[PDB]
This record gives C-alpha cells, sequence and structure tokens, in this order.
C-alpha cells in the first residue's frame, strides 16, 4: 500500500530480471560447438534460467502496471510429489534410441511474482520412474483464504544430439489449482500441443492447513 | 596477443566490480549477482600489447550452473575472495581450487584479496567480532597463495582503485608464460 516504495522495488526487480536474461543469453550464445557447451548440460541451465526470467519480468510488469492504473480463515497451502506421466511408446524411444536426444522437463509453479517457483531440470535419462518424470520441489502458499489459486506451468525441451534470446523451453501443459483441488492426486492439464510426449495428466499433493 | 582472463570467488566477494573498474574505471555501486558476462580491455605489460577478455562468473547459487561454459581456452584464472570474509578465504582450498584445477588443469591462478579498504573498518570488525572472525590478514592470504600454488598474490580495492592494475598486470605476466 507503499506505492512509491513498492514500485521502487517492482523496477528494480524488473531490471535485476532483464539483466538475468541478457547474459543467460549470452551463455547461450558461446555455445557455438560441443567443446564450447553445444548440446551441454550448461546450456540446458542457461535455457532455464533464461525461461524463469523471462517470465518473472512478465509478472513484475504486469503487477506494477496494475500499481500504476488505480473475517475468513487463513492458512498455508503445500503442494509436493509432482510427478508427470509420459506416453509409453515415447518412454520406450528413450531406452531403445538413447543417443538421439535429450530431453528435458521443468515446472513452473505461481502465485504472483512474489511467488514464482520452478523445479531443477529433470530429464528423461535419469528423473524418470516408471513412467513418470519426478521433482523434488515442494511449494508453499502461505496465510492466504480459499480463494487462492496456484498456477502450474509444464515447459520441455528438446536438445537434439542483444543477442536476447526467448529461451528454447516451450510450454507443453497448465493447471490452475484452487480450493476444489484440495485434497485431489490426479489433474488434466489444459494446451496440451498436438503429438505432445505428455501422458496428459500431472500428479501432486495439495494440502490446506491454517 | 589476445589472453583470456576468467575470474570465480563466493558470491559478492567483488568479482565484478574489480573487472568494472579495470575496464571502465567505474564502480558499479549497486550489487547485481552476475549469471555470465565478458569484458574486453586492452593492456600493455613489459613492452608488449594484450588484448584481455574478461569472463566473469556467478558466485551465486541460483545462478552457478553455467560456471563451466565460462572455463575453455582460459590462459589465466583470477581466484577471488573478500578480506572481509574469512568464509570466502576459506572457500578457496575447499571448492574454487579443486574446480578451477579440474577445468583448468595447469593455467596459473593468482590469488586475489578484494576490498583491502575493509580491513580498517568499523562495521566490518563488529560483523566477524560476532562470528569471532579477524578481517583477514595479508599473511593469511600470501600463505594461501602459497598452499595452493598459485602463481601470486595480490590485494586490491576496487571502490579506491588501490592494487587493481598491479592485479591485472600480474594475471598477464601469468598469462604470458
Ligand atoms: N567497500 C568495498 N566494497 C566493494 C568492493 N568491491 C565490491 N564491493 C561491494 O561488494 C558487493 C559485491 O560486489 P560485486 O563486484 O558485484 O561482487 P561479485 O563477486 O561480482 O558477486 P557475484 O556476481 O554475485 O558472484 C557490491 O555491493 C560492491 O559494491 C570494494 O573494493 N570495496
Ligand atoms: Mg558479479
Amino acid at each position: 500500500v507503499n506505492i512509491k516504495q513498492k514500485m521502487q522495488e517492482l523496477n528494480n526487480e524488473i531490471n535485476m530480471q532483464q539483466t538475468v536474461i541478457y547474459q543467460a543469453s549470452q551463455a547461450l550464445n558461446c555455445c557455438v560447438d560441443e567443446e564450447h557447451g553445444k548440446g551441454s548440460l550448461e546450456e540446458a541451465e542457461a535455457e532455464r534460467l533464461l525461461l524463469i526470467a523471462t517470465g518473472k519480468r512478465t509478472l513484475l510488469i504486469d503487477e506494477l502496471n496494475k500499481l500504476k492504473n488505480e473475517m475468513p480463515s487463513k492458512g498455508s497451502v503445500t503442494l509436493s510429489e509432482i510427478r508427470l506421466p509420459l506416453k509409453a511408446d515415447f518412454v520406450c524411444s528413450t531406452v531403445q534410441k538413447p543417443d538421439a536426444a535429450n530431453y528435458y522437463y521443468l515446472i513452473i509453479l505461481k502465485a504472483g511474482a512474489e511467488n514464482m517457483v520452478a523445479t531443477p531440470l529433470a530429464s528423461t535419462s535419469n528423473s524418470l520412474n516408471g513412467d513418470a518424470l519426478t521433482f523434488t520441489t515442494t511449494f508453499t502458499l502461505q496465510d492466504v483464504s480459499n480463494d487462492f489459486e496456484i498456477n502450474i506451468e509444464v515447459y520441455s525441451l528438446v536438445q537434439k544430439k542483444s543477442a536476447v534470446r526467448t529461451s528454447n523451453f516451450a510450454l507443453v501443459g497448465s493447471y490452475t489449482l484452487s480450493l476444489s483441488s484440495v485434497g485431489n492426486t490426479k489433474f488434466v492439464l489444459d494446451k496440451v500441443p498436438f503429438l505432445s510426449s505428455l501422458e496428459g495428466h500431472i500428479y501432486l499433493k495439495i494440502k490446506c492447513q491454517v | 596477443i589476445r589472453k583470456k582472463l576468467v575470474i570465480v570467488g563466493d558470491g559478492a566477494c567483488g568479482k565484478t566490480c574489480l573487472l568494472i573498474v579495470n575496464s571502465k574505471d567505474q564502480f558499479p555501486e549497486v550489487y547485481v549477482p552476475t549469471v555470465f558476462e565478458n569484458y574486453v580491455a586492452d593492456i600493455e605489460v613489459d613492452g608488449k600489447q594484450v588484448e584481455l577478455a574478461l569472463w566473469d562468473t556467478a558466485g551465486l547459487e541460483d545462478y552457478d550452473r553455467l560456471r563451466p561454459l565460462s572455463y575453455p581456452d582460459t590462459d589465466v584464472i583470477l581466484m577471488c575472495f573478500s578480506i572481509d570474509s574469512p568464509d570466502s578465504l576459506e572457500n578457496i582450498p575447499e571448492k574454487w581450487t579443486p574446480e578451477v584445477k579440474h577445468f583448468c588443469p595447469n593455467v596459473p591462478i593468482i590469488l586475489v584479496g578484494n576490498k583491502k579498504d575493509l580491513r580498517n573498518d568499523e562495521h566490518t570488525r563488529r560483523e566477524l567480532a560476532k562470528m569471532k572472525q579477524e578481517p583477514v590478514k595479508p599473511e593469511e592470504g600470501r600463505d594461501m597463495a602459497n598452499r595452493i600454488g598459485a602463481f601470486g598474490y595480490m590485494e586490491c580495492s576496487a571502490k579506491t582503485k588501490d592494487g587493481v592494475r598491479e592485479v591485472f598486470e600480474m594475471a598477464t605476466r601469468a598469462a604470458l608464460q
């Protein structure tokens, strides 16, 4: 409610995210061949940093634009054991043709600019358990009423195997968790692209406590 | 003559301010944690003119997964700690030395104590006293430098410019041999 201070903090954070976007882009531009990082894990990590900062920047700008254009039980919401099932035929492909490509995934969880979290990279080559990618992340939304919403975004990168760039991580699914979600463990993703390797669901645990 | 310099060290130990004061003579006042950033500076040492590529790296956890992208083709390493942080000096042999030696096997290392101006600092004694710490002493630096097999040891302060040129002249001589 202190608007000058809030605007200064949003603006400082926007500049910070733009610096990350610029520098992650430069890092990717150095990946000219194998010796120099092309097709490497570090390239995937840079793609991830770039994606996150781009997304965070967008949220901050939307919040700032809002600012400038102007009883209920409270608790925490906790998400855990996120798993992303993939189609069996795709899983078989990673097994029989493992040098074809590197497939990375990550999940972004958001409830505003203040609460935006991205999982570490997960790959089919070593996060795949059964038919599902496992993510270690736990996300906690605290002190909120029953009108809360947590937006989930699923991203994938295929690594075949200014100067500012857009991340090669592509959005391959989304879901908004709310009060009605609590206690459920299986969710049907929206916006899954045609011919995606995703089975279609995301699995997780979502719990409220005061 | 082109030489590539890479600078590494704990988060906020003064790597970027050192590079920017050397290359641009400006001291960046507001802290922005580095992800990946390269500069170029010209320098003449011992009558030899050298174009130094300055590769800046992240000290901070969020951003430190890219660091290996900076290591290829390195001619000289600046390995940094801050004079107001013995914890950062502590980290030299624990993590920084092993990482650098692995990625940069026979590249010479200059051990550099940053923020020299903070050795006589009311505020720093206080913070460190609470931690039981004593602001780093030149002998401690030199000793670690000898411990880790560094080509040399230098102390500087980006804020006052004191010792900066000397740091990069030494780095350049190491890169030429
Ligand atoms: N007093 C004093 N402060 C300094 C000096 N050098 C850097 N600082 C301050 O220490 C903080 C860290 O500066 P940076 O140069 O950005 O540190 P860094 O090692 O590049 O940090 P990372 O990129 O996150 O790894 C900044 O706020 C600087 O203003 C110095 O020589 N003297
Ligand atoms: Mg820096």
